[PDB]
């Protein structure tokens, strides 16, 4: 066009659009810091999983 | 009467017993879970 647009303003809606579905799935802190956080909340869910297998199936009582 | 309460004697110690097992299984439950949080 100049060899004799709206691309700032783009750029930004769509970093805002991503930090907002970001911050919704959960990308709004330091990836490693959220991936251990991410991990050790699974592995809590799993212990809490398997000491509730091991309460309910091999019952004391009868 | 001394066999009558020996009898009732057995049986309450065994549902003591049992319900001391229960409490000490939910007591573990509760640590584990606390410990897990």
């Amino acid at each position: 066009m100049d060899k004799d647009q709206d691309l700032n303003a783009l750029k930004t809606k769509f970093q805002e659009l991503r930090k907002l579905i970001g911050t919704m799935p959960g990308i709004h802190v330091s990836p490693e810091q959220q991936q251990q956080q991410l991990h050790s909340l699974r592995e809590q869910v799993r212990t809490k999983n398997e000491l509730l297998q091991k309460y309910k199936s091999l019952c004391m009582f009868e | 009467n001394h066999e009558a309460a020996t009898c009732l004697e057995d049986v309450v110690y065994r549902g003591d017993m049992l319900l001391e097992k229960i409490q000490s299984a939910l007591a573990d439950i509760a640590q584990s879970q606390l410990k897990t949080r």
